């Protein structure tokens, strides 16, 4: 069951990244795919996860 | 429609040779701990394009101390060949029912030698005169046994027709009766195509290129075409010819789809073996089949053409 | 305070094996061969 | 002590004869290795995405050379030309002056970075921490006289790079 | 005419390959260029010279080989006939010659590529 | 009006040669290895669309890696003068881009720019594999920086 459960946890990184537009735009611009806690946030405009 | 048809034939060849370097880089990295070009668009899917068209618009350099003729010649020749060498295959519906389609083939895999040895003497430089003689020595020793391999395998299927081929197998995969013998044929296969275990040519030591060593830009890209459209037309004839498959004639589609899968099954097999083993020498190259190979593929073959006799199972003619 | 560096723990380490523990895997000569011959068998019938 | 490591002459039962001529044939370690590989192909891929994920470092990390200042701003550089005299490639250069205050700052300090080698040498030479070596190493350049520093480009350094370098010595001094 | 298309195509769509390959890009044609390579340098002298080499007598065999490929290439239509027996002796035969042959190549050095 | 499209094409070449730069390898001291690590598993030069193995023939971007001597000048010359167009040569290493250690020497040129043209100087004693690799990402932005049509239809 770790098949269906990996691709539940597939399906739901399109979620984390908000939404299918977000998800996307991670995809193309940073080759990624996974969701990390926002550890914070500088004054430039970069996210730190 | 014929005409579409042959394009429909051509066409997607190409792209599947294009995504085959996209492939094996992402294959062969997986299998050396590398996650492989994933840059260029999802999962590096737009690799292949990029790549082509920096070849293309590279500067093609003119050889100096070369006769043009053949420096344009054997691209033509070993891309031609390579492309209209999948004529006859035998998809559930073969595009060119040739009734001699496996020696048709056969002959034509022979033709490479003459790009070869055009492009190692035209371009005129002492790896390309070398690695010209080395392959060639290569490839023309390995045809024999190819040859005695295919007479053998084709003993127990009853003609040429490689149509019929599909007929032969139907209940049980070939292999199933010649796995000693395909064992040997796969290898000749991976000598054929100059592949990591049995290249030689490259020998990035003491060849470094062998050929394509003056060839740049595209009449270069081409040698790599044909290189790369071989590997899949010879893993698709040893898939077709001992991992047979089921065809319904009311259902074309479900041997396609079983032959494709075939063919990439062996294709990963290729770029599987020349991701671990080491280069042979020309020495042990030549000691390889010399020696080793030629004498068990001659018993075989004397077993099975001595077999379907004592079993009273001659394979139909018709 | 106490002087203080990188040390092992007081318990040293645990052993750090070194031997060639390449396994052994396969089926006998004999077997492969008779599984083959069979095989073979099954094919020619 | 020793020990011999290729000594293991075969037997010559049926058996191992068997074993021999089965693996010789039908071909074995070839398929051990092209088993192994394939366990490495479904393994994890060692990989960082960079430059969105960077490689693990150490406080005591040697980069761009940079010159700190004390906290009241004033630099740390009394010009004493030691690090000069150590730079085992000779990169380094000053040339001193009695200030309009006074304190004896330097009038020319240029490191050539492409003469420089990297060593940290000049650090541990300085006796008041005044030159030290960053965190950056992205600074690779278009130009060559864009890697010979000046005075002002090290002291820009060390104004851009400063909470690191602050940061580093902080938890660094006490090993040196 | 159907076949005749297939390989008139092929040819042409390669033609077109190689004329784009080799009038589409640019180049300032220098003359340094021109120099050959061989890991750095150039093949001095060479890359002409008569090849004094070994495994001719390879190459000659296999030649010698392919005559008798083609001697047993109508195999799979020869044994659709009436009299058998003769065809197994006679195919045996040949087979027996392509062992024998390659024998007095092993033991007489011969197919031992040539130092 | 024609930038438009010739923009568009020239971005689309200077794209596709952005991402398939080829290096030309050629190390010549620790440098060389540093690069070769820059190739391992961990930051996995491959990727990119960079393939490291290439052919002088067949290569776009040259890495002077270590320390280039005199007896070497002459064979780095012809090398890159057989290199085809586009040729970007990328210096690694203190040693490569002026001097380095060996600065006052007797036997090593004081820099691969008295020998070749460089385009990205890439500094470090060694560079770390990932300074080496921004250093290549630099070149990469370059590459997208390039107008060669715009000046043609613009001469
Ligand atoms: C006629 C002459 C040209 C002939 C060639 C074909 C036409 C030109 C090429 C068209 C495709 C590529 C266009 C340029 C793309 C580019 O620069 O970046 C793409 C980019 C890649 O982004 P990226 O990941 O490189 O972005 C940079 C990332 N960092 C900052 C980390 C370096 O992706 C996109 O623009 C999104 C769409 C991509 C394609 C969508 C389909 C993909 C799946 C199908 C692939 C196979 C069928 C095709
Ligand atoms: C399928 C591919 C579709 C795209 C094809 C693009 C072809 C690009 C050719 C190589 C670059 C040269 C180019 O674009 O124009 C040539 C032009 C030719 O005219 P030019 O004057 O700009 O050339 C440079 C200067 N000389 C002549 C001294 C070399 O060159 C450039 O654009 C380079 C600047
Ligand atoms: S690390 Fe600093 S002190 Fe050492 S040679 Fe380089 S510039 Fe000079
Ligand atoms: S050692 Fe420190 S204080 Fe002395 S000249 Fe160098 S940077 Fe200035
Ligand atoms: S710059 Fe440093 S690492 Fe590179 S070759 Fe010179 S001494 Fe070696």
């Amino acid at each position: 069951m770790e098949l269906v459960q990996v691709l539940r946890r597939g399906l739901q990184q399109v979620s984390g990244h908000g939404g299918l537009r977000g998800y996307l735009r991670v995809l193309f611009r940073a080759n990624d795919v996974r969701v990390g806690t926002l550890v914070g946030e500088d004054k430039y405009g970069n996210k730190y996860y | 429609m014929f005409m579409i048809n042959i394009l429909s034939l051509i066409i997607p060849i190409l792209l599947a040779v294009a995504f085959l370097t996209l492939v094996e880089r992402k294959v062969l990295g997986y299998m050396q701990l590398r996650k492989g070009p994933n840059v260029v668009g999802p999962y590096g899917l737009l690799q292949p394009i990029a790549d082509a068209l920096k070849l293309v618009t590279k500067e093609p350099l003119r050889p100096g101390t070369s006769s043009i003729s053949m420096f344009i010649i054997a691209p033509i020749l070993g891309l031609s060949l390579a492309l209209t060498m999948w004529v006859p295959l035998p998809m559930p519906y073969p595009l060119i029912n040739m009734n001699l389609g496996v020696l048709f083939m056969l002959a034509m895999s022979s033709l490479a030698v003459y790009s070869i040895l055009w492009s190692g003497w035209a371009s005129n430089s002492k790896y390309a005169l070398i690695g010209a003689l080395r392959a060639v020595a290569q490839t023309i020793s390995y045809e024999v046994t190819l040859a005695i391999i295919l007479l053998s395998v084709l003993l127990m299927n009853g003609s040429y027709t490689l149509s019929t081929l599909i007929t032969t197998q139907e209940h049980i995969w070939m292999i199933f009766t010649s796995w000693p013998l395909a064992m040997m044929w796969f290898i000749s296969t991976l000598a054929e195509t100059n592949r990591a275990p049995f290249d030689l040519t490259e020998g990035e030591s003491e060849l470094v290129s062998g050929f394509n060593v003056e060839y740049a830009a595209g009449p270069f890209a081409m040698f790599f075409m044909a290189e790369y459209a071989n590997i899949i037309m010879m893993n698709a004839f040893t898939a077709i010819l001992f991992l047979g498959a089921s065809h319904d004639p009311h259902t074309p589609e479900l041997y396609t789809i079983n032959f494709v899968l075939k063919t990439l099954a062996l294709t990963i097999t290729f770029l599987w073996i020349r991701a671990s083993y080491p280069r042979f020498r020309y020495d042990q190259l030549m000691h390889l089949l010399w020696k080793s190979f030629l004498p068990l593929t001659l018993a075989l073959c004397m077993w099975h053409i001595s077999l379907p006799i004592m079993t009273a199972s001659i394979p139909p003619q018709s | 305070s106490k002087v203080k560096q990188d040390m092992p723990p007081p318990g040293g380490y645990g052993p750090i094996d070194y031997k060639r523990n390449l396994p052994r895997r396969g089926l006998s000569g004999y077997s492969m061969f008779a599984v083959g011959i069979g095989t073979l068998l099954f094919g020619y019938w | 002590t020793y020990k011999f490591v290729n000594m293991r002459e075969p037997s010559m039962d049926m058996k191992s004869v068997t074993d021999r001529a089965a693996q010789t044939l039908l071909w074995t370690e070839l398929v051990r290795g092209l088993g192994m590989t394939l366990s490495y192909l479904f393994r994890e891929p060692a990989t960082i995405n960079y430059p969105f994920e960077k490689g693990p470092l150490s406080p005591r990390f040697r980069g761009e050379h940079a010159l700190r200042r004390y906290p009241s701003g004033e630099e740390r550089c009394i010009a004493c030309k030691l690090c000069e005299a150590v730079c085992p490639a000779q990169a380094i250069t000053i040339e001193a002056e009695p200030r309009a205050d006074g304190s004896r700052r330097t009038t020319r300090y240029d490191i050539d970075m492409t003469k420089c080698i990297y060593c940290g040498f000049c650090q541990e030479a300085c006796p008041v921490d005044a030159i030290v070596e960053g965190p950056n190493f992205e600074f690779s350049t278009e130009t060559h006289e864009e890697l010979l520093y000046n005075k002002e480009k090290l002291l820009n350094n060390g104004d851009k790079w400063e909470a690191e370098i602050a940061a580093n010595i902080q938890a660094d001094y006490l090993y040196r | 005419m159907n076949i005749m298309l297939t390989l008139l195509t092929n040819v042409t769509l390669a033609s077109l390959l190689v004329l784009i390959a080799f009038w589409l890009p640019q180049l300032n044609a220098y003359s340094e260029k021109t120099s050959p390579y061989e890991c750095g340098f150039d093949p001095m002298g060479s890359a002409r010279l008569p090849f004094s080499m070994k495994f001719f007598l390879v190459a000659i065999t296999f030649l010698l080989f392919d005559l008798e490929i083609a001697l047993l290439l109508p195999l799979p239509w020869a044994s659709q006939t009436n009299n058998l027996k003769t065809m197994l002796t006679m195919a045996l035969f040949l087979l027996i010659l392509l062992a024998a042959s390659l024998a007095y190549e092993w033991t007489q050095k011969g197919l031992e590529w040539a130092e | 009006r024609g930038e438009y499209v010739v923009a568009k094409l020239d971005d689309l070449v200077n794209w596709a040669r952005r991402s398939s730069l080829w290096p030309m390898t050629f190390g010549l001291a620790c440098c060389a290895v540093e690069m070769m690590h820059m190739a391992a598993p961990r930051y996995d030069m491959d990727r990119f669309g960079v393939v490291f193995r290439a052919s002088p023939r067949q290569s776009d971007v040259m890495i002077v890696a270590g320390t280039l001597t005199n007896k070497m000048a002459p064979a780095l010359r012809k090398v890159y003068d057989q290199m085809p167009e586009p040729r970007y040569v990328v210096s690694m290493g203190s040693c490569a881009n002026g001097g380095g250690y060996y600065h006052y020497s007797y036997s090593v040129v004081r820099g691969c720019d008295r020998i070749v043209p460089v385009d990205i100087y890439v500094p470090g004693c060694p560079p770390t594999a990932e300074a080496l690799l921004y250093g290549i990402l630099q070149l990469q932005r370059k590459i997208k920086r390039e107008k060669r049509l715009r000046i043609w239809y613009r001469r």
